[PDB]
């Protein structure tokens, strides 16, 4: 909650960029409020963003930087799924219990359950993470969870 | 999967293919409905105790009390085989599971120890030999619910444990318990057959007993007007060695009175069918039913009853049973005479307050078939001869008194006759081979409450009362042995609890029935006499005994007092009890018949070397003493509607039965303890989501961690050695707490991905910015340049080379 | 640069229509009309306080060299556009670039937009940023 002038700087760095990508004018479109937060390392939920000011579509509300701090500070207090959290979840769709699951079910979970992801988005994350589905048509979710968590740029 | 299972199991597939909805344990619930008993609803808003909802069906809105709302089970518990596994176990949840399975053609459904059976009102392919081969020796859980399983397991329990078995079948009139009892037998006979046949007799005994104990009622076209306890004896090799029968509360009032659209026992119409003209004379009857007043009161015919065929078969049934010609005919003779009894009329007032006869025709015929003197009969029937000590007297009879003594005679004669019949059948089925063990099948009317309840209903409810107590006790022992078996033993008391107060209030020393019997041996005993005495002993002393309250349904009839039975407080009217208890019967007429010349008649009225209530209570104690020394089994027959229409369910009716059935009381009984239980293995698989950050990655361990983690209320649960116990509705909470989290966790994983993508496009955005920046800066220069007055001239001055 | 400064002299070798080694306030309007157009008697006094000393092609290159200042190279610009073409097709979709310029960064107004795309090289919906780059710079031919 209380932010480090470091964190705020970083916050200004990212707020700078986004303000630019929709017309430089010290204002950022709410439909990006969440996207700005993500570039900072936070993983807000569609609900968390809508609860702090975020909007549904573009061109409805723009926010000054002075209104991003409060908003960002809020999103920092939301829950962040841990490894166990995710694993037990997937584990529930695992019959046998040997860490596998059908790609269909995977895409099913991701686009049908919870605040659904667009098929275009799921299509995009399997490519970046490179979750290869073996011979029969199932994947090792344990690995897919680590990569989504490990992030685009590894170590 | 398999032809024989068409009306047993539905489709695991077609039930997984139930997708016209997810389910919100937060919004979906049941609500009271006048037409469908209960109704599916979607909560809307709440203002304290006033919940507002929408009915999925008509989509309207009604306001109900939060306390009247009942939990609704998720779609995964649709048409469940054993409702003792349903996350939410209640009135509505049970009614729905029954309705659903029934409308799908399934009629057998478990509910713990119970095996509920709804009358299909249409024959089904479920009872074939082929089907039988499938249930042989299979445990109840490893196969679709079926009556054959209650029977089979009973048999295999008898062999395995070496102990008597008892199968109690109850239910209202028309519920199909009789046909169920038969089925049970056909089964035991087809899995333990010797090596006509013994089995044949057990089978032929039906015709004759049905001829005397069954009649047509608005509820059933062939209703057993008597309770029957049938015991099946086996040998050391598990084969049927023999059997015997015991009857209870035969409805004698029928012998001389029928309600509209009802008949008297089938036998009377068979003897007047003219199927065996050669007997018309030995009985002195004319082949016309509407001719005799003891049987032409209600209706005379029945659609599915061929009174002419049935009589022929009955005749044969006797033969196959070994009855002697002299016996069979004696039976017919005694029967025919009752017809003539109702045909005797009397002349009243010559110049006296005492009656006289009006012809003999009728009294002569009766005398003939009964082997006595008609002058004697009528002289005793008219002015009696009592037995006053040291100097017996003569009494004067009335117009009323005499006609009511004839009906008494018929009623009393029929009963004796029927008891002799059952005893005779027994005599046949008793192949002297003093067996090893047995398995008895009970078949009596169930607990039923009406608009007007009388001495008859008391006897019924009083019996089931003792019977229900027998269940609670069984359930009690079962529960104890389970808890102790899981090291989680506990307090307890016993389920045969509030049941004893009511029972004692009826069968004990200064209780109801006792007062009824005491108050009979007195001549000048009034209705308000019995009342006065009744009130004095228990009114204001007994909680289970109170005064009439606010009528519950339309048309409640009079009532003198209320009795708190386990099924509810039943208003009884003691009007007539005195007369209905004792059978006023010409002590004189009896003597004459005692000296009758017909062997059957003589034996029927032979004196020693009485009251209904004292007889039943004695034969009930025997029954119970027997039952408590057997291993119980329960079959709850239920009637879906008053139209005999298949697939039609009437909520207000099924619910009523469930209330008195024993299922609802069996659920409340099990609520005290810890109902729903899961074996640790399952618990972790299902609820690890509720505490991922506390899981190491044993079995009870994980569970003990999940529960402790959830800050579980110590009372709510308990820890067995193989499985964990939970209070009613607890798992339900754990269920919802499971949906919210799994959902949030998925959402959270979905967000982490959204966060992954963007961060990945970040570097590109940082670059594309300076890029676009360049473009815009530059494109603006060339645009300014080409607009600078010096350039157009500086460069339009270019065109040479 | 090297030869523009030399071609200036040789193109400032016409701007000398009265040939004095100096040009002049009137002198321009005689080198203009002699082709059309005609910058007013005042489109020169705000356009004459432009020489950090008298004028005459060596004091002309310190006026052309200085509002011309602030540009980037051809590779720099065609590498800028080459940041929105991952497939490396050497072309950007028309609506895409228009959108980039008009609603992102330092937005263009309907005017700058109209002026930029008048002579923009667009074939079948594709914008040739490589060709367009040459235009703006001069390597090819520029038009208004
Ligand atoms: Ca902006
Ligand atoms: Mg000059």
């Amino acid at each position: 909650p209380k932010l480090s002038q470091d964190e705020i700087d970083d916050l200004k760095d990212v707020f700078e960029l986004f303000d630019f990508w929709d017309g430089r004018d010290g204002a950022v479109d709410a439909f990006k409020l969440g996207d700005v937060c993500r570039c900072l390392g936070i993983n807000p939920r569609n609900e968390d963003v809508f609860a702090v000011g975020g909007t549904h579509k573009m061109g409805e509300k723009s926010l000054p930087f002075e209104e991003f701090l409060p908003a960002y500070e809020g999103l920092m207090d939301c829950e962040q799924g841990t490894f166990a959290d995710y694993m037990e979840a997937f584990k529930t769709f695992d019959r046998e219990g040997q860490g596998f699951i059908s790609g269909a079910e995977l895409r099913h979970v991701l686009t049908a359950l919870g605040e659904r992801l667009s098929d275009e988005d799921v299509d995009e994350i399997i490519k970046l993470t490179d979750l290869q589905e073996d011979l029969e048509g199932n994947v090792k979710y344990e690995d897919f969870v680590k990569k989504v968590m490990a992030g685009p740029y590894p170590d | 999967s398999d032809p024989d299972f068409q009306y047993l199991a539905v489709d695991r597939k077609k039930l997984m293919k139930e997708q016209t909805a997810a389910f919100d344990g937060k919004k979906n619930c049941w609500v009271p409905d006048e037409k469908e008993g209960f109704a599916s609803a979607e909560i809307q808003s709440s203002k304290g105790d006033e919940i507002t909802v929408k009915i999925v069906a008509d989509s309207s809105t009604r306001t109900v009390k939060k306390d009247d709302i009942q939990s609704m089970n998720p779609p995964k518990f649709e048409k469940l085989e054993d409702m003792a596994n349903m996350t939410y176990l209640n009135e509505a949840s049970v009614l729905y599971n029954l309705r659903s399975r029934y409308t799908s053609g399934l009629i057998y459904t478990y509910s713990g120890l119970f095996c509920i059976a709804v009358n299909p009102y249409r024959r089904l392919p479920i009872y074939t030999d082929s089907v039988i081969a499938k249930y042989r020796g299979k445990r109840k859980t490893e196969i679709p619910p079926h009556l054959f399983s209650v029977a089979d397991n009973a048999y295999q329990n008898m062999v395995t444990d070496r102990e008597n078995q008892s199968c109690l079948i109850t239910g209202e009139s028309g519920a199909g318990k009789t046909e169920n009892t038969k089925k049970v037998i056909m089964y035991l006979a087809k899995v333990a057959c010797a090596v006509g046949s013994l089995e044949d007799q057990i089978i032929q005994a039906n015709p004759v007993l049905e001829a005397y104990g069954n009649a047509k009622t608005t509820r059933n076209n062939n209703s057993s007007r008597f309770g029957k306890f049938i015991r099946i004896h086996f040998g050391p090799t598990g084969k049927i060695a023999g059997a015997d029968i015991e009857t209870y509360l035969l409805e004698k009032s029928r012998v001389t009175y029928q309600q509209s659209a009802e008949r008297n026992y089938h036998i009377f119409y068979q003897i007047c069918s003219n199927a065996i003209p050669e007997l018309n004379d030995v009985m002195l009857v004319t082949p016309d039913s509407g001719l005799y007043s003891f049987i032409n009161q209600g209706c005379l015919t029945v659609d599915n009853i061929d009174d002419v065929e049935e009589f022929k078969l009955c005749d044969e049934a006797f033969d196959i049973l070994g009855f002697t010609k002299e016996e069979k005919q004696s039976m017919f003779k005694c029967t025919a005479s009752i017809l003539h009894m109702g045909e005797m009329k009397f002349k009243q007032r010559p110049r006296e307050e005492q009656a006289e006869s009006d012809g003999t025709a009728e009294a002569e015929k009766v005398a003939f078939l009964c082997g006595i003197n008609a002058g004697d009969l009528l002289k005793a029937l008219l002015k009696p001869k009592v037995k006053v000590g040291t100097e017996m007297v003569t009494k004067g009879q009335n117009m009323n008194q005499v006609v009511n003594s004839v009906g008494a005679l018929a009623k009393s004669l029929y009963d004796r006759m029927f008891n002799w019949l059952v005893r005779r059948v027994n005599k046949t089925l008793d192949t002297k081979a003093k067996r090893n063990y047995y398995i008895g099948v009970l078949d009596i009317a169930g607990f039923e409450i009406f608009d007007f309840n009388s001495f008859e209903q008391l006897c019924i409810n009083y019996t089931n009362e003792r019977l229900q107590q027998f269940f609670n006790h069984h359930m009690f022992i079962l529960e104890q042995e389970e808890y102790k078996k899981e090291g989680i033993a506990w307090e307890f008391i016993d389920f045969g609890m509030d049941l004893q107060m009511c029972i004692d209030l009826i069968e004990k020393p200064m209780g109801i029935l006792s007062i009824l019997e005491e108050e009979c041996m007195f001549p000048k005993a009034d209705d308000k006499s019995f009342q006065d005495k009744l009130y004095q002993n228990h009114m204001g002393k007994n909680r289970m005994f109170t005064k009439p309250g606010k009528p519950t349904r339309p048309n409640q009839g009079p009532a003198h007092f209320e009795l708190h039975h386990y099924a509810g407080n039943v208003p009884y009217s003691i009007t007539g009890w005195l007369e209905k208890n004792k059978d006023p019967i010409n002590e004189n007429v009896v003597a004459l018949l005692g000296a009758s010349k017909e062997p059957l008649v003589a034996e029927l009225f032979k004196a020693p070397e009485q009251t209904i209530s004292a007889v039943h209570r004695e034969s009930l104690n025997k029954l119970m003493k027997n039952l408590y020394s057997t291993h119980p089994h329960f079959v709850r027959c239920i009637i879906p509607n008053e139209l005999k229409q298949p697939g039609l369910v009437d909520a207000e009716l099924v619910l009523h039965q469930l209330q008195c059935n024993g299922v609802l009381e069996g659920i409340r009984i099990c609520r005290k303890g810890f109902p729903s239980r899961l074996i640790y293995s399952e618990f972790k698989q299902r609820y690890s989501i509720l505490a991922p950050n506390a899981i190491p990655q044993d079995g009870k361990t994980v569970s003990e961690k999940i529960l402790a983690g959830l800050q579980m209320d110590p009372a709510e649960y308990r820890l067995g050695t193989t499985k964990v116990f939970f209070k009613a509705g607890v798992l339900g909470n754990l269920e919802e707490m499971r949906d919210e989290r799994l959902s949030k966790i998925i959402s959270m994983f979905q967000a982490h991905i959204r966060g992954y993508l963007i961060r990945k496009a970040y570097k590109k955005l940082q670059d594309q910015r300076i890029g676009l920046s360049v473009i815009q800066r530059n494109i603006r220069k060339w645009l300014v340049l080409r607009n600078w007055q010096w350039w157009k001239l500086y460069s339009k001055v270019k065109p040479l080379l | 640069p090297q030869k523009q400064i030399q071609e200036m002299k040789e193109a400032f070798s016409m701007i000398d229509v009265d040939r004095d080694g100096f040009v002049s306030k009137e002198d321009i309007k005689a080198i203009s009309e002699q082709l059309g157009r005609a910058p007013d008697d005042k489109e020169l006094t705000a356009m004459l306080k432009e020489a950090p000393g008298p004028l005459n092609f060596t004091m002309f290159l310190s006026i052309f060299s200085d509002k011309l200042s602030g540009t980037d190279s051809e590779e720099t610009i065609r590498n800028a556009f080459a940041m929105f073409d991952e497939q490396e097709t050497k072309k950007l979709n028309i609506e895409y670039i228009k959108d980039l310029l008009e609603n992102m960064g330092d937005n263009f107004n309907k005017d700058e937009m109209r002026m930029t795309f008048k002579e923009a090289p667009v074939e079948g919906g594709k914008f040739d940023y490589v060709k367009f780059t040459a235009m703006i710079k001069g390597s090819g031919e520029e038009e208004a």
